[PDB]
């Protein structure tokens, strides 16, 4: 005791929130960018190699949203645990958290093997592509442990006030993937499995740091280790609470891209499955750094709260989201004046245009909701921040995109207005859901 | 990438 990320933890919120979300929002675009790339490696390969990507797909995103989810309910654990200078606390989650990174890890492993087939035998594919599907599938779900402790080790950092390491781990991972990715898919002409390969192995190497941080060195601010160790149902059930409904957030997310596709058919038809794929996938670009703002929020609010101190856990709050609504301002901006550029640059050109120059204006409310979402999970209540979700994305997204097409004249357009107006309500009522919190706090 | 579920592949 102590550590840099403690001391940053502790001290000012707006301070604390500069220092710890930029490495994040790098981490995330290093990922971004790996993305990008095996999506161009991958596309030259052929039609057989795609619809085995689109069938192990769902599962990989089921997989990342019981990580992340087990990762945030680590970090946000830890960070009120620091605030509340529980040292003892503090200490026990982490373990707790590695040896649920375990539990999960491999069952996953162990429920999904003798699974993927006949899951991808009724997705309505036959293997051929189907058997060339289940290959990628084993190699990724073999490091699906490795996926969850990699997760959670990132959790404890960021727990911590240690985004630095943190980012180091997300930068090291998807730069050796992308890396290794041309190596393994055509030089060693390994195909789309070389890509799984790929990612399996650079999954194994960023453990391979993590563990030497957490294990082998030892410097970190919590101290890791089975001696003698003692279950706490308090300490799973605070991880859960936060980590539970952080993997639903995510289902929830799905199965409203699912809706707001199906809504994208009818108008429609695969040209405008074509528009909307683009135009989605280009403005969640501007959603990488709300998100890296959104895991620092989480521990600053949460540090905060184990300190009980309201006031600075509205300053780091409310700072998260004028910072945010600053940087979208100008991601907005740029997306709407140089549209036809950019759709210039990413690919329908005519319906592209008009879509981005439509769609990304819900941008800039988003920090609105998702810091008050950051800030639920900060101090606790994981609960809310579901809610939150599943009203943003299933009430408001698909409710409205349903509205302006099935009852409206506009066609593809009735889409992206749906998508925006929706989302915009659920920022007002997100945000204001986050004052009655605050002031709840206040005479508590 | 992996500790972000909501990207989503691309
Ligand atoms: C922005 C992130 C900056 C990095 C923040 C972490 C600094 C390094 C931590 C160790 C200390 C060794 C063990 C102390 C025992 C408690
Ligand atoms: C069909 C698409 C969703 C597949 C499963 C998501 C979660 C996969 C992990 C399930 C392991 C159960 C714990
Ligand atoms: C050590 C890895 C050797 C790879 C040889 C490729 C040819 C074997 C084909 C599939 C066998 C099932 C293994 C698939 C799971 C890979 C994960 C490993 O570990
Ligand atoms: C520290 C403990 C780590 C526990 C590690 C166990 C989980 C990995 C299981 C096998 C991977 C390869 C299985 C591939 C077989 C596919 C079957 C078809
Ligand atoms: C301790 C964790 C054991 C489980 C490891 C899961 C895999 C192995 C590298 C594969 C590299 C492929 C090239
Ligand atoms: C130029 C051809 C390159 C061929 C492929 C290269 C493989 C990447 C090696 C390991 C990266 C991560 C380990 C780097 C850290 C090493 C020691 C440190 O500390
Ligand atoms: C060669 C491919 C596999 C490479 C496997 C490498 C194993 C860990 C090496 C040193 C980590 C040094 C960490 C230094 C970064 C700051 C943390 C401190 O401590
Ligand atoms: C590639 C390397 C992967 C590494 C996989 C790590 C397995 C994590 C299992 C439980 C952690 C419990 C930690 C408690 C032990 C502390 C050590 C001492 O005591
Ligand atoms: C078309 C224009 C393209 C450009 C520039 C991007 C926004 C940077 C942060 C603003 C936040 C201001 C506060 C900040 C940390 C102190």
């Amino acid at each position: 005791k102590t550590t840099k990320g403690v001391q940053l933890l502790r001290g000012d919120p707006k301070k604390a929130i500069v220092r710890l979300s930029i490495p994040m929002m790098i981490g995330m675009s290093v990922q971004t960018l790996y993305n990008l790339a095996d999506g161009i490696w991958v596309s030259g390969l052929g039609p057989e190699s795609l619809a085995a990507v689109g069938l192990f797909f769902p599962v990989f995103m089921g997989i990342i949203a019981l990580a992340a989810g087990l990762g945030v309910g680590t970090s946000s654990a830890i960070a009120r645990r620091i605030g509340a200078r529980d040292k003892e606390g503090a200490d026990n989650v982490a373990v707790h958290s590695l040896i649920l990174s375990l539990i999960l890890g491999v069952t996953i492993t162990i429920t999904m093997l003798p699974a993927i087939d006949s899951l991808f035998r009724s997705m309505g594919a036959k293997g051929e592509a189907v058997e060339l599907a289940i290959e990628y599938a084993r190699v990724l779900l073999a490091g699906a442990f490795i996926i969850v402790f990699n997760n959670v080790g990132n959790g404890i950092l960021r727990g911590e006030g240690d985004a630095n390491r943190a980012m180091l781990a997300m930068v090291l991972g998807s730069g050796l993937n992308i890396v290794l990715d041309p190596i393994f898919i055509y030089t060693l002409g390994f195909g789309v499995v070389g890509a799984a390969y790929a990612t399996l192995l650079s999954m194994v190497v960023t453990s391979l740091f993590i563990a030497y941080w957490l294990f082998v060195k030892r410097d970190t601010y919590v101290d890791i280790t089975l001696r003698d160790f003692s279950p706490s149902r308090e300490i799973l059930k605070d991880i859960l609470r936060v980590g539970l409904p952080s993997s639903l957030s995510q289902l929830s997310m799905s199965i409203a891209m699912f809706f707001l596709n199906s809504v994208a058919i009818t108008a429609g038809g695969e040209n405008g499955v074509a528009v909307f794929t683009s135009a989605w996938r280009i403005t969640m670009l501007g959603i990488v750094p709300i998100l890296g703002m959104a895991a620092a929020t989480t521990s600053v609010t949460g540090a905060a709260y184990g300190e009980r101190n309201v006031e600075k856990l509205e300053t780091a709050y409310l700072y998260a989201i004028k910072i945010a609504f600053m940087i979208e301002l100008a991601v907005v901006a740029f997306i709407m004046l140089f549209a036809p550029q950019v759709a210039y640059l990413f690919t329908i050109k005519g319906d592209l245009i008009s879509a981005l120059r439509t769609l990304p204006v819900f941008l800039v409310l988003t920090p609105f909701g998702m810091m008050t979402s950051a800030m639920f999970q900060g101090i606790g209540e994981g609960e809310k921040s579901l809610i939150l979700t599943i009203f943003r994305t299933l009430v408001m997204q698909v409710g409205f995109a349903y509205i302006f097409v099935h009852y409206t004249t506009l066609g593809l357009r009735g889409v992206w207005i749906g998508i925006v107006i929706g989302n915009m309500v659920a920022a007002i009522v997100g945000f204001l859901w986050g004052r009655m919190r605050i002031s709840a706090l206040k005479k508590t | 990438x992996v500790y972000s579920a909501v990207c989503l592949y691309v």
